[PDB]
């Protein structure tokens, strides 16, 4: 196994498979507070903003076809 | 959808129920390690707390599936005698899909499954129809406590329908 | 006048992470 | 200069941080909120 | 934005904050080379209170590594996390401070302040706003209380409405390195007093023993002592660099803890601390912990509580952990430890909540409190100035580069007076 | 139709604004992106194309707790304009939110304001959620306040103030700030409904079984009580009561207005399923001592007046047989000025419950407001308090930094030693 | 729950404890490492009494072990079952008491009892209410006799009202070790009489007796000599721990046993006591098993109790059996021994019925009984303490170290004022 049964006491066992550190496995997977612990269900966190598809001066989504 | 295939839920003496075999039923999967002092103080009390539960009363209120976080066969039978509920057998890699999808893993997480929150070992988790979660009951989380979390069931509200 | 990445809560950031991302 | 890295360790000081780390389950983390 | 611009003052406070930067770079997640990993960006997200953008993607501290003696500063580069500071914020003094109040204070001082206030200068005024600035450095050494404390005298005129915070160690009791020890201390403390907001004190010797008998630790260099000073150091700003359930600033810290503009040397300790077999043996929960920090047994500052009163207390917890046994707690130790706590005030001490603990733990603490107790080092470094005083001794070293009489009667009248109000306030 | 703009200062208030809004979005359902997978016209603002937006502006004079909401799961709902968020803390000082860093941030919050108050025809109160315990959250709570006398004077202004609880006090300056406060709270204010955190603490104890809850627990259950107040204004159901009508039957006097609270079906499921939930039961359980969310022992003064929201499926008659119950016990004393001292209100929708929390599913609860003279202790122990460190003047250098021309201490002084000198005055 | 805080005085004390805390720690179900074994709900229903959950899973007995040697307990940390306690737990001595009262209580007992009473108050209010503390030690030897008693005057003042009970073995007459023993004696029983709300005494000569005329065992090495002790040790604790019938507190034994607050002297039995041989002759049922309850030789002190009068007594019955076979048999005792018994207490006895066993046991009673024979002991100890005092001898080892005469002879007049107080109620 990989050493957790006598309590394990370091926490460098999660850091071979960092070892070039940029990998994008150690980029950014995970946020720890309160509010996430208290109000926060499965995805409604990390999803993008919608704004036009026709640029800045688009204020929503609209077209010739409207 | 279906969450457990025709042979991978075997109860005691070895006999596969299928799916068909569990509606009507309160059901939580208990993520649980031989090995571990957690899990062995919490044990006696999740079997006092099952008997009450499913002898007084008219129908099989709720129902327990076991998943192992140990190391051998050897240590599965050994921790399987003595539990009478539903288990999967650990080489069934239908344990590792649940353990990615209800996170109850146990500190080798880098090495293959790379995301955040952990929520580690013992779990016990009510499910539902579509194999989503229910209610946590607190043993080890941001309430932390242990052997009595188990009263925090719900087994009138959640069924599976 | 100090500016930092678009992942730091500094002066404008949340009209900084839609146009260019950073 | 004395160059055993067990003395190097103790010098910089690896070893208070050892004993200040914590040998089990420390990170716990569940969102209780149900959708 | 809210940033804090740091200070290494002194070779002393070069290598508690050489361990410092170490504390907050991994716990910010920081390669030495500046880059970044750690998979939570929380911890960029606020990364600007002690990094600053190298416009390649790169991150470097603000703080300014300075000193009288370049030999340290070869060793601070040499080591690790030695890289990330910019070579442009590094000092150098060539000829040394010879252990010496007057050498540092008034006569290389005058060729090395003007430069280091240009550094400090282009570093505070690149943000719209600031809180303050935290030094690290001692009371015991030349270079490191004299033209370390002429630097808070000019940065305090330039900067009225900002905070100070002073990590600094003292003279110890038992042990005395470096012979010429309290007329290094009392002759900074004349301008510490006033020129400081917040001053929070350090004995090695109390480090000492804390590795000795809490800690169970056989051969105490000196590089333990400055990892458990670090976690102190890190606990007190880490409600800045992390969200909070009861977020914390310095000044939120200052507000609630001086009563008095005169007094505010305060008390530092951290918690848990075991050795590698008591690790196993320990529960982990804030009223387990909350006997360990209110100890003696654990305490930085060896000036014993319990011939004194708190006049004020705080304990910044951090970690997710539930708030309610906390400060029921709070009331607790209050009502156990009625007389050891001042009686006009009722519910003398914060209680404070941060999210994310330092690495490697569930929780901790840091402890910082304004205890009437911490008179006896000041009657201590008082009695034994005026044994040297008194017999006009170890001072024609002084004398030659600029001091008087005046100054040395006024010194000690500042502790006559501080000690004073100190014990008048029991 | 009808809204109340929600304005929430302090930390305190931002968090029970994260607990508060967070309930509203699951009683009329509506999704974190706004949209709906006329009842949602009290607390939200239809615009486009299904993207309902609340009604609220969060402020904070330290971008921490606001930031905080913004990387959360509601980016998208709480559209962040509104989100008003300066830099440096007030720092548990109401000299230094009342004064010189504060002024930056009113202008900018009036403004605001003034878009949510002028944007939906017939605006019917202000819900301010403050705290009284600190710095951003009495401090820019006085200024922003007093501003809104002159802006919008006939205007309802119900407060929601977490004023510090006896042995329970997590910042020593608390006893201060608080009387300093009673400036703002005691003419600029309509209702004045009090709440503190030990009461709260005990009412999850040993009600809701959890002997470790957290401030998530503590403002779940703040959202369940404002959310029975503001029930019959955004449903429907038999004998409403409106914002209009609230301050109506619980204020007899202009000065004294400030009432307390109770909840009643306060069950975690295991207990809930084994107690039959009566009207005559519930109401008892809402006039218990022990279930008022203040230190507030309801037996050393009389009652004046009461507010008895109940919600739910409840008949209005059996309703007038268990306040019929409570006017017969003695336990329960009423004063002499008030033959009749119950206005209650009816809704029908059930109390919600929200998926992960600590209660049940009731179609009912009572809400209960009460004005009554036994309110006046809770002032009259700050009184003791804050002597105790003005006779020798500590933590008051920061005061007089930042403004506060020292006789502002002396005029707090008297305004809150005239307050509590006009409740006995009344009850006789 | 009700936690017992336990108390190792003396090298005796600490082998006593290790065996307490080993048939303890099986009864519960505890490995050696610390963990759980057995699946059965009763054993953790009710374990924090003795235990504490150490946030790894596991439990660490509630027990302070204690000496001035550090040569006693460095061999039961390597022992089995001996490293399931606290490590700091342990607070050593260095100089250690040469078998002298004199050191323990008052010259080097001072300096570390002051760490002692530190780790207990850290161990009692730790969780929400304290039941009580139990200490075994000698009154024979230097530590447990010097500054075990000093810890029994000291922690009854913080703790008035708790209840407090001592198993604590005396010197045989036959047999005397430790030489200077009336001395250890008598000055420690007349400040633990005062101090203690009931004791129980061993002597170490009924339980060789035991041994040999009883079990009929060969060979009885102190590792056995422990065990027979430690049965009785945990039958008194057996309705705290485990439900029963009948229940009995240490509170519930120490009113029905103590009819007059200074006489709280018990003698302990253990039954069933069979030989390797005769276990499976021997019957197991209640009426045989109160015969072997009342019997000289299943006695642990040497006091026959049929020299005088049974004044109370009381049974802890263990496992599944009738209330009526209980109860009968407690009633033909008294009747048929009615000169055996005092005549003016109606129902001289108690009883109460635990369903736990111990193990593999059926059913076992510990027996608890203030009979005024006892007081054979006492005047023993008073003309051995009065043949060495008026020859002055071995006193210089004593009033050379800070006591006057007059200690001793208050001694004198107290333990024979308990004399006099037992021989009036003959
Ligand atoms: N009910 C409840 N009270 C809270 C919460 N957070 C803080 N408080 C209370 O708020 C009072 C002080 O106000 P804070 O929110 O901490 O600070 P503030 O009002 O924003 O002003 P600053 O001191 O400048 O930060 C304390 O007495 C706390 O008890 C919360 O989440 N829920
Ligand atoms: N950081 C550090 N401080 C020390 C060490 N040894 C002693 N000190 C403390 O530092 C003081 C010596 O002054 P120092 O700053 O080192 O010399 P300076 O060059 O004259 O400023 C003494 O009073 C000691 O208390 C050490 O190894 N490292
Ligand atoms: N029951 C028991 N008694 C012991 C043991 N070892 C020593 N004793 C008794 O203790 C006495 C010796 O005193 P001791 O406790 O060693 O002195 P101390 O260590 O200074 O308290 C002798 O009279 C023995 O009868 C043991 O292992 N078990
Ligand atoms: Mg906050």
């Amino acid at each position: 196994n990989d050493r957790l049964d006598a309590h394990n006491d370091q926490k460098l066992t999660s850091w071979r498979i960092p070892h070039p550190l940029y990998t994008e496995l150690p980029q950014g997977s995970k946020y720890e507070t309160h509010y996430r612990q208290s109000y926060d269900y499965e995805d409604w966190a990390r999803r993008p903003v919608r704004l036009s598809k026709y640029g800045l001066l688009g204020h929503d989504d609209s077209g010739a076809e409207s | 959808l279906i969450l457990f295939p025709e042979g991978s839920l075997k109860n005691s003496n070895n006999t596969v129920i299928p799916q068909s075999h569990l509606k009507g039923k309160s059901v939580a999967l208990y993520f649980a390690d031989g090995a571990d002092p957690k899990c062995a103080s919490l044990l006696p009390f999740l079997l006092n707390y099952y008997r009450t539960m499913n002898e007084g009363g008219a129908n099989q209120k709720i129902e327990i599936i076991f998943v192992s976080l140990d190391r051998d066969r050897e240590a599965f039978e050994s921790h399987r005698a003595h539990m009478p509920w539903l288990s999967i057998d650990l080489e069934n890699p239908l344990t590792e899909i649940l353990k990615r999808h209800f996170r109850v893993m146990k500190e080798y997480e880098v090495p293959t499954y790379g995301y955040g929150s952990r929520t580690g070992v013992p779990s016990v988790i009510v499910i539902g129809s579509d194999g989503r979660e229910a209610q946590f009951l607190p043993i080890c989380s941001g309430l932390e406590e242990g052997d009595r979390a188990l009263l925090r069931w719900d087994w009138r509200n959640t069924k599976f329908a | 006048m100090a500016i930092h990445v678009s992942r730091t809560h500094r002066e404008d950031y949340i009209r900084s992470l839609t146009p260019r991302p950073a | 200069f004395a160059q055993d890295a067990t003395r190097q360790r103790a010098l910089q000081g690896h070893r208070t941080a050892d004993l200040l780390k914590t040998p089990f389950d420390y990170d716990l983390f569940h969102r209780t909120r149900l959708p | 934005m809210r940033e804090i611009v740091h200070v290494q003052g002194g070779q002393c406070g070069n290598q508690i904050g050489a361990k410092f930067w170490e504390v907050i770079s991994d716990e910010h997640g920081i390669d030495p080379t500046g880059t970044y990993c750690g998979d939570s960006d929380l911890q960029l997200e606020r990364i600007n209170v002690f990094y600053n953008e190298a416009t390649g993607g790169r991150f470097v501290p603000r703080a300014i590594l300075m000193d009288l003696e370049p030999g340290t500063m070869d060793s601070v580069r040499a080591g690790p996390f030695g890289q990330l500071f910019r070579p442009d914020n590094f000092v150098f003094g060539q000829t040394g401070a010879g252990n010496n109040w007057a050498k540092g204070h008034y006569t290389e001082g005058a060729e090395l302040i003007d430069s280091v206030l240009d550094v400090v200068r282009k570093e505070a005024e690149g943000c719209d706003c600031l809180q303050g600035f935290q030094i690290t450095h001692s009371l015991g050494g030349g270079t490191g209380s004299g033209m370390g404390t002429l630097l808070i005298s000019k940065v305090r005129e330039e900067y009225p409405d900002r905070i100070m915070e002073t990590f600094s160690v003292f003279p110890s009791p038992k042990v005395s390195d470096t012979v010429v020890e309290p007329y290094n201390a009392t002759l900074s403390v004349h301008q510490l007093v006033e020129n400081a907001d917040e001053v929070q004190v350090i004995d090695n010797e109390a480090l000492y023993d804390i590795c000795f008998r809490t800690l169970k630790l056989t051969t105490p260099t000196y590089g333990d002592l400055n990892h458990l000073v670090s976690a102190a150091m890190s606990g007190v700003t880490c409600c800045l660099r992390f969200p909070g359930q009861l977020n914390s600033d310095l000044r939120k810290l200052a507000v609630n803890l001086i009563p008095f503009p005169r007094l505010h040397f305060f008390l530092i300790g951290f918690a848990p601390l075991t050795s590698r077999g008591s690790q196993q043996y320990r529960a982990l929960s804030v009223p387990e912990l909350t006997q360990q920090m209110f100890d003696a047994k654990n305490m930085m500052c060896a000036s014993d509580p319990r011939h004194g009163r708190y006049l004020t207390a705080s304990a910044m917890f951090r970690g997710r952990m539930s708030t309610k046994e906390v400060d029921e707690q709070m009331l607790n130790v209050q009502n156990k430890n009625s007389s050891y706590f001042v009686e006009w005030i009722p519910n003398n001490m914060k209680s404070s909540v941060c999210d994310i603990p330092p690495k490697g733990l569930k929780m901790s603490v840091t402890f910082v409190g304004n205890s009437t107790a911490i008179q006896e080092m000041f009657k201590r470094v008082s009695d034994q100035f005026t044994a040297m005083f008194r017999r006009k001794a170890f001072l024609h070293w002084y004398t030659g580069e600029g001091m008087d009489e005046m100054e040395f009667t006024e010194a000690e009248s500042n502790m006559n007076d501080l000690v004073s109000e100190y014990q008048q306030y029991q | 139709m009808r809204e109340v703009i929600s304005i929430h200062v302090g930390q305190a208030g931002i968090q029970i604004g994260n607990a508060c809004w967070e309930l509203f979005c699951l009683e009329h359902g509506i999704q974190p992106d706004g949209q709906m997978p006329d009842a949602f016209n009290t607390f939200f603002s239809e615009t486009g194309a299904g993207k309902h937006v609340p009604r609220c502006v969060f402020l904070d004079l330290e971008p921490t707790v606001v930031d905080e909401v913004r990387t959360g799961t509601y980016r998208h709902l709480f559209h962040p304009e509104q989100l008003i968020s300066g830099k440096e803390d007030a720092a548990n000082n109401f000299a230094r939110g009342h004064y010189t860093i504060g002024k930056e941030i009113v202008d900018l919050s009036l403004d605001r304001i003034r878009k949510l108050a002028d944007n939906c025809t017939g605006l019917q109160g202000f819900l301010m959620f403050n705290a009284v315990g600190g710095g951003t959250g009495s401090g820019l709570g006085c200024l922003l306040l007093e501003r809104l006398s002159v802006d919008y004077g006939k205007k309802s202004k119900l407060n929601f103030c977490s004023w510090p609880s006896p042995q329970v006090s997590t910042a020593v300056v608390e006893p201060y700030n608080s009387v300093l406060s009673t400036h703002s709270l005691l003419e600029h204010t309509d209702v004045a409904v009090m709440l503190d955190n030990e009461a709260i603490y005990d009412i999850c104890r040993r009600n809701l079984d959890i002997e470790r809850p957290t401030y998530t627990n503590l403002n779940r259950l703040i959202a369940q009580v404002i959310s029975s107040l503001t029930a019959s204004l955004r449903f429907d159901g038999a004998l409403n009561v409106d914002v209009t009508e609230f301050q109506t039957n619980l204020v007899p006097y202009p000065r004294i207005h400030f009432m307390l609270s109770s909840y009643a079906p306060i069950i975690s499921a295991e207990k809930a399923y084994h107690e039959q939930l009566s009207v005559a039961e519930i109401t008892n359980s809402a006039f218990e001592p022990a279930s008022m969310m203040a230190k507030c022992d309801p037996r050393h003064g009389k009652y004046m007046a009461c507010c008895l929201m109940y919600r739910g499926d409840v008949v209005p008659k059996d309703v007038n047989a268990a306040v019929a119950t409570i006017k017969t016990k003695r336990t329960i004393q009423f004063v002499d000025w008030c033959p009749t001292g119950f206005k209650c209100g009816i809704n029908y929708q059930p109390p919600t419950v929200v998926p992960g929390g600590d209660l049940a599913k009731v179609m009912r609860a009572v809400c209960m407001i009460s004005n009554s003279t036994a309110i006046a202790e809770v002032f009259s122990r700050m009184d003791h308090k804050f002597d105790l460190m003005y006779a020798k003047r500590a933590f008051v250098h920061w005061y007089v930094g930042e403004g506060m021309e020292e006789g502002e201490f002396s005029e707090a002084r008297e305004d809150l030693a005239a307050l509590e000198k006009d409740y006995e005055e009344v009850g006789i």
